[PDB]
């Protein structure tokens, strides 16, 4: 039960294969039978296959809207559950996650925290960031909301903090959009005490392990 | 295969209130039918099982019922932690299959938007690109429009977001992107973004700049 963990890349190209892999702590993996679901962001989930017991001698069913191209497999002997997917296409592009059946309370009492699988042709490419300050003889109340562009990057996520954590005030982190090709987001916080104080927005892209710390 | 529906797809209760969840499988399903919660950023977590089996740690305010074609989940009093997205999954028959899901929004008094605007940064210029930003926070209700005029005309190569119901306000913010070269950007003057908050307010909310400054 405690801890179901997925791991396994993102960033493919259409055609290739990719393999995903789950890890379980604090229960008897060859006990149970294991899932994988995954989810399409925007909608619900869809569920792909498991693999059985250890009494039911470890057999595999699929769902066959996939079916051919995702096979199952576990490593009972280092409670490893793993998700093979061949001829990636573009839909297949989701979040996956492993998830345990159980006994009882169950299909799916456990699931993982997932792991998003991109397909595309695309290159993986750092985001600009600039700083978003008041400008041109603007006005502004005591409390200033400021701001950070997190500008062409790919693929997702980003990650944004303010004054690394300290500042988690008032923030708004806004998702991301598709404009050709790449992502562009924005973040604001806000801040009484505005300019004395200092501002610095920290964004992180880690499909390029860039780690940028933009002062406003 | 099971396919399932579910409604309403969206529900806005105000806390403390009765709330419903509808799901319709297409075949008799008997009493195997599940109910998950997915808040935001979360992998799905299993709220009842067989159309009514609370799950172990989850509130008493939750129930299942109904049996064979027609399910629900209701909630008695609606809590503020309660704010997901809710599924319904049928596991007689493989493929397992889940529901189409149902978001909960929590109500609120409306709330008239903070508007900010923010010309491009020097540095982006210094690569060409200008993009103007319009920052448009802490709303309620979720229907709003914003509008890019450059020197008083509409315009369009516009980029909007919206995030979701804040768990704090239960507000919602908006941002929208204006993307322009450095040299259009800068043979015009006025930047303004417009936001009508069908609600709010009647005069409407601009907030603008002039680039050479007033």
């Amino acid at each position: 039960e405690v801890k179901l963990l997925e791991s396994g890349g993102g960033l493919v190209q259409p055609g290739g294969s990719m393999r995903l892999s789950c890890a379980g702590s604090g229960f008897t993996f060859t006990d149970f039978y294991m899932n994988w679901i995954r989810q399409p962001a925007g909608k619900a989930p869809e569920w792909l296959g498991f693999i059985r017991d250890k009494a039911k001698g470890y057999t595999t069913e699929y769902n066959p809207s996939v079916k051919g191209r995702f096979t199952i497999s576990r490593d009972n002997t280092q409670n490893m559950l793993y998700l093979q997917m061949n001829t990636l296409r573009a839909e297949d592009t989701a979040t996956y996650y492993c998830a345990r059946e159980g006994h009882t309370a169950a299909p799916f009492d456990y699931w993982g925290q997932g792991v998003m699988v991109t397909v595309s042709s695309a290159q993986t490419t750092a985001p600009s960031v600039y700083p978003l300050a008041p400008g041109c003889g603007d006005t502004t109340s005591s409390t200033v909301t400021l701001g950070c562009l997190v500008k062409g990057y790919f693929p997702e996520p980003v990650t944004v903090t303010w004054n690394s954590g300290a500042l988690s005030s008032d923030v708004h982190t806004f998702p991301a959009v598709l404009q050709s090709g790449l992502y562009t987001l924005t973040s604001s916080v806000t801040s009484s005490t505005w300019p004395s104080q200092t501002v610095t927005c920290n964004v992180a892209h880690p499909a390029s392990s860039t780690k940028v710390d933009k002062k406003v | 295969d099971i396919k399932m529906t579910q409604s309403p797809s969206f529900l806005s209760a105000s806390v403390g209130d009765r709330v419903t969840l509808n799901c319709k499988a297409s075949q008799n399903i008997d009493k195997y039918l599940n109910w998950y919660q997915q808040k935001l950023g979360e992998s799905p977590k299993l709220l009842i099982y067989n159309t009514n089996n609370l799950q172990t740690g989850i509130p008493s305010r939750f129930s299942g019922s109904g049996s064979g074609t027609d399910f629900t989940l209701t909630i008695s009093s609606l809590q503020p932690e309660d704010v997901a997205t809710y599924f319904c999954l049928q596991h007689i028959s493989r493929p397992r299959t889940f529901g189409t899901g149902t978001k909960l929004e929590l109500k609120r008094a409306n709330a008239a938007p903070t508007v900010s605007i923010f010309p491009p940064s020097t540095e982006q210029l210094a690569t060409g690109g200008a993009s103007v930003v319009c920052l448009m926070n802490k709303f309620y209700p979720r229907d709003i429009s914003v509008k890019w005029k450059i020197d008083g005309t509409e315009r369009n190569g516009v980029l909007n977001s919206v995030t979701d119901q804040d768990s704090a306000d239960s507000t919602y913010s908006m941002s929208s992107t204006l993307s322009l070269t450095k040299a259009d950007y800068q043979s015009h003057n006025l930047y303004t973004c417009q936001v009508v908050h069908k609600t709010s307010s009647s005069p409407v909310v601009a907030k603008n700049f002039n680039r050479n400054e007033c």
